[PDB]
């Protein structure tokens, strides 16, 4: 119990967020009212203050005539899954027969959709995003030939054994999900649940993800966030021995059941790597267009 | 609970059974080190020995507190005092008690 | 009246006569995590007073040529007062905070400071100027404590990102013809109930001038900006030895 | 990690030195997710 | 020696606040652990062997 | 009250004054077979107290080096008084065992045993070291009779599989300085509802030393384990000429 | 029931199965300041979890002959932990303590030590030993630290007073035969509501022999005593920087 | 407001002292109730446990067979008022005409109780003491005659001038207290309120009045308690020229309202110096008195 006034009267716990703002209905674009002149001193909608934060609230009716608009425009393709569930390229995997790269048959991607600039560049228009997702798997030689060969795609996620061969025994799949598939069939696809150990997945970190001295040589972690890693996506022919085809799978990813938190800047400098916004600074560009004088078009 | 391994050390087959258990004696003097291992039941180490380790290993996350009992098996002569201590992540080892 | 102003929290303090309202970042004040949003089950430690109060932690110069500054939170203050050593105390921390930006000059000095709050602000790197380079920030860099650190390309926030859209984030303007401060409130922001202190900066303050430092020779030449902040609900969880990185 | 508050003491004719043996579980707090593939594998080649 | 394990719950060991634990037992039940095909066999039908 | 016990059926009883509770293994007293899980319609013959008693059967000696030892049920008692008759007689048989493991020493001594049941005990090979031979235990090793067997490897069982998770099964353990016996209850199990007591063995006891023997010289050294169990509820059906493999 | 216990506070719990029951000083708990008590106007920090747990300080070797030590409160937990800072930071505190004292041994060792808790408990010097120079007692000697400091004449106390009249104050003892810890919890003690954590000492502990420790040759010859306190209902008030002295 | 369970269920705050016994009234000792013998297993009050802390609980009729007793004895004489409710000297001050000390007709003495044997050993079986005061001042030549003499005494709280002759400016007294009385007439006398700025004078104080280094130069400040230093007492001849007598002030003091907390052991080695609990350690004697053997008396 607590005797001491200062305890009684304390807001120490107090767990409800006070929302200064709340969302209402708006299904179409706002209407215009008719307006006429107004010639008065001490009202002044026109004249702003900047400083304070805010946009401003002067709205067509107070700074010039209008007549009445009964405005139906709809605001429905502006909704987050609008924008965001079509599918978009965030995958590239190549299985060729001769090679320096996945030559064997077999390859181990980990999942990062931050190696494709358009995609990337709109999921980093939000700091957090919370969704569900659909994989779409199109797979083919690279001339876009279809040939009749089988492959197994599987999920591995982290702690599970990688492949580490066409012929690895973690190909059992008798935990992890796996897709059996022909080239010859349409393209395989699946639907994904929202799997981070977080509410959100993060484009964003400014962190390191240990504790302990940040010397140079680990400085490679600064911004890693584990909890967006998932894990492996791993393809092979199925076979014991080599494929006659070279392949490639192209991997597509669609957003749905969508939630967006904190929107930011959006990127205007090229991106360079992947999953970190170093830029070139020695080609920093402006974000748009120049022109010769700020008088002359 | 199953048997966790703190003294996951010996690994020539004549010794194996010697990972079970682990030792207290007379010290002389204060605040010795007497064992210490990771609390984390999915990692390699101590906590491979335990069902929870290996059924931990068919899933990706896990949440939730765990539970270390510790038997006493010297003779009902012996008597005692231990400090047994959890860290939390960031603390280094304890250097001292 | 949207003008004067008194700010009281702690033992402190501040007052301001030049003032242009206070911004509520996101519109939403800071609270105390709930007990299904949290997920440790130890009892927080909720020093209050002693922790939740303002602390004056910097001042730079503007000059005419000046390209802007940062700082991290909580890296900021997790070497000072009882709020450091909590921090340092603990795995798990949590707060919202009440920032306060100073800068006076006179009605002849002329200038506009954008000061605006970025959650997960992420240095990026020149990638060795050529691009070739996958290099990265040092340590010093990513949390620059107490002094903060000078913008090297502010156009571009040295993250790739436009300053021109900065605005979207929680912000005011420190105009010398206007105000002679920014007071902005802002929540705890992360995807997680509590975090480390330690390893993760929840967001970054930008002060940067856009409209550049001017007056005539003889007029007052140093104008400093002084860089004021309270922790709001300071809530702290598991407790160890103190830990400094 | 585990130290010694006081000490392990005993009499004449009582060993000196002893073990311990530790059990460990979950509590009912406890719950896991994202069914995966264990990272052992317990076979070389084929079984026969 | 019992042979139960022990009782004691984090609630009787620190000083603990109130989680309301929404977090699903659904998935460690047999069909969640076991309804996963996996290969238990492989026939070779070769032309020469 | 936890400490003291005592254990009464047929014409035999068991004292003890250091218990440590009793366990019933997977919760469940042993029972008759239902008429709906039965399938075999001769009418069973359950002798009652001519069967359902306490037997002593074996008495190993427990020495700083040992390495464990089982028995398997029924087979332990196949040969012995009505029960064993009745066993031999029939075909189809069930029941339940009460276990009792005894190990006193002294307050000077130390040490600590593991009693478990594990129902289907296999037993595996080592399979001729190098792991290229498929061989095979034989009979003496899978069906020791009273006098139990002695554990090769400890650590796997014998079968591959780790003893430190033995406590997956009913089981008690025997610290000296705690207490002087086992007490646990097991119900039948199988798959079927009753069956040979001849070829199949339900459940294998196991008592192996896990915090080894010690005391000083001068203290008695002989520190016997005798086992004495009694069947519950035993059912025999499928009569005809005695049998004894 | 008398002789078992479990002391919980923070994120620490202590367990001893051989009690003998707890004193409560003077009949009364720790409490906070009342609103009437108190004096000083500002709002008070009340850290809770993180200073109000156990912190082991120090183990001390008990031999045939030693003397006894003293520890001065809260002047042994002024650098430890979160409840080190509080105290460094604040120009007032007040709390309770509870205090544990651990020393364990066998059946076959004895001895007796007095555990009291001595309120406002001044330091005398011999006064050069003829007592004609008015000498005085030294800051390490007044305010050990951790380390408490060792009695040089336990008789009179180092302060002319007779140890014998020591049980007037709250006390229990630890006799080996009996018990192996002692339990005090002390109420905040003195004249003014909040007081400085460094100029003043509440009281003192004084852990002294009175039944010297003997055993035989053979038998554990270090036996060690073991301090665990408790801060209760600490509070702080007079907030500044961080002072040491 | 405080929404969080933990923090609603929480005792910060309680300022309730909650106590564990309670004084019952006892104007007597307690009477005697008849007794008989009992035979009997598991009742038995003659076995203790000293280790608790506790005094032994057993009673005369529990442990021999006793009659019935009705007590009047009064408890009144032990109450802290009967006890310290006594005058005592605790000051004595010397106004010679020729000597080394107060030669000049006036003397100042610090106010502490602590120079006098009997009257500090009774005060110091207490930590704190709360009280009033009758203060009586006895003055006479050393010889013990009485002389037409006028003196002054003035009380000079902290922070007063102290008057540093005969004829000091002090001696005006128009806000101090001060009392003028002949030789002639019977001892002065005055009451005297609890003045410490505390709510206790306390006779041990383990610490220190400054923060600091404790250098071993002001090592003489452990134990220096201000707010038991109440002042001055000031005495003087009312002269402009020097008095013809020699003489002596004696000061005596009776404490009444009195309130004591936490008793402690009592003295039992001779006291050295004021206020310190310095002992000969060449020195150190038994409590009482000794004996040869432990098996005669
Ligand atoms: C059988 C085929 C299954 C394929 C499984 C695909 C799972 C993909 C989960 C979606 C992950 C979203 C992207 C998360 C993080 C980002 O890519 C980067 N790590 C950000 O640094
Ligand atoms: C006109 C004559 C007035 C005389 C005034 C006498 C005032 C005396 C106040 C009582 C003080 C009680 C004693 C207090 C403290 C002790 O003597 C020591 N300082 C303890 O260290
Ligand atoms: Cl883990
Ligand atoms: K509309
Ligand atoms: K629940
Ligand atoms: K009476
Ligand atoms: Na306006
Ligand atoms: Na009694």
């Amino acid at each position: 119990g607590d005797r001491v006034a200062d305890v009684i009267e304390s807001s120490i716990g107090d767990s409800v967020s006070r929302a200064l703002t709340h969302a209402l209905p708006a299904p179409t674009g706002q209407n215009t009212q008719v307006s006429s002149h107004r010639l008065d001193t001490g009202k002044v909608p026109a004249l702003q203050a900047a400083e304070i934060g805010a946009s401003s609230n002067a709205s067509d009716e107070s700074m010039i005539e209008t007549r009445c608009v009964l405005n139906s425009h709809s605001t429905a393709e502006t909704t987050l899954d609008s924008f965001f569930s079509r599918a978009g390229l965030v995958g590239e995997i190549d299985l060729p027969l001769k090679g320096t790269t996945n030559p064997n048959g077999y390859a181990n991607w980990d999942i990062d959709i931050t190696g494709y600039a358009q995609m990337r560049r709109k999921v980093e228009l939000f700091t957090y995003m919370r969704f569900d997702a659909e994989f779409t798997f199109v797979a083919c030689t690279p001339t876009g030939e279809v040939v009749p060969q089988l492959l197994q795609y599987m999920f591995v996620p982290p702690g599970a054994p990688k492949p580490d061969s066409r012929e690895s025994l973690a190909w059992q799949t008798a935990t992890n999900p796996s897709v059996f598939v022909k080239l010859s069939d349409p393209p395989a696809q699946v639907s994904v649940p929202f799997m981070s150990p977080a509410s959100a997945y993060q484009w964003f970190y400014d962190g390191y993800p240990t504790f302990g001295e940040h010397k140079q040589e680990k400085d490679l972690e600064y911004g890693a966030m584990p909890n967006n890693m998932m894990g492996t996506f791993s393809v092979r022919t199925v076979g014991t021995s080599k494929s006659k085809y070279p392949l490639v799978v192209r991997i597509y990813m669609r957003m749905k059941h969508v939630r967006a938190w904190i929107p930011r800047p959006m990127r205007n400098q090229n991106y360079l790597f992947k999953a970190n916004p170093n830029y070139a600074g020695n080609s920093i560009k402006p974000t748009g267009a120049s022109r010769t004088a700020i008088t002359t078009l | 609970e199953t048997i966790l391994e703190v003294n996951n050390v010996p690994t020539n087959a004549t010794s194996l059974m010697e990972r079970l258990r682990f030792p207290v004696s007379a010290q002389a003097g204060k605040g010795e080190l007497c064992a210490v291992f990771r609390a984390d039941p999915g990692r390699n180490g101590p906590w491979q020995s335990t069902l929870l380790g290996q059924l931990c290993g068919y899933y990706t996350q896990w949440s939730g507190s765990l539970e270390v009992t510790f038997m006493f098996t010297g003779s009902f002569m012996a008597t005692g005092k231990m400090l047994i201590a959890y860290t939390p992540p960031g603390g280094p080892l304890p250097k001292d008690r | 009246s949207d003008r004067v102003a008194q700010l009281t929290i702690g033992n402190s303090t501040i007052t301001t006569q030049e003032a242009a309202n206070i911004i509520v970042g996101y519109g939403e004040w800071p609270s105390y995590c709930s007990d299904s949003d949290a997920t440790a089950v130890d009892k927080p430690t909720r020093p209050d007073v002693s922790v939740n109060r303002f602390y004056t932690l910097d001042t730079k110069l503007w000059e005419k040529s000046s390209k802007g500054w940062y700082w991290k939170f909580p890296d900021v203050l997790t070497e000072t007062g009882v709020f450091g050593q909590n921090a340092q105390f603990h795995y798990l921390y949590r707060s919202g905070f009440c920032i306060h930006v100073q800068c006076n000059a006179s009605k002849f000095h002329q200038g506009a400071l954008l000061v605006a709050v970025l959650p997960e602000y992420v240095i990026g790197t020149v990638a060795g100027g050529t691009g070739t380079e996958d290099t990265h920030p040092p340590y010093k860099q990513t949390q620059p404590g107490a002094d903060g650190f000078e913008l090297q390309h502010p156009y571009v926030l040295d993250a790739g990102i436009p300053i021109s859209q900065l605005t979207v984030c929680p912000h005011q303007w420190i105009n010398l013809r206007t105000n002679n401060c920014a007071t902005i409130i802002v929540p705890y922001i992360n995807a997680l109930p509590f975090d480390s202190a330690l390893n993760h900066c929840n967001f970054g303050l930008l002060v940067v001038p856009i409209s550049p430092l001017d007056y005539d020779q003889g007029a007052t030449p140093v104008i400093p900006i002084t860089i004021t902040l309270a922790p709001m609900c300071s809530e702290f969880a598991g407790l160890r030895q103190a830990v400094t990185q | 990690s585990i130290w010694y508050q006081t000490n392990y003491v005993v009499p004449i004719g009582a060993p000196n030195t002893a073990y311990i043996i530790a059990l460990a579980a979950a509590q009912k707090n406890f719950t896991m997710k994202l069914c995966k593939d264990a990272s052992d594998i317990l076979q070389t080649g084929t079984i026969q």
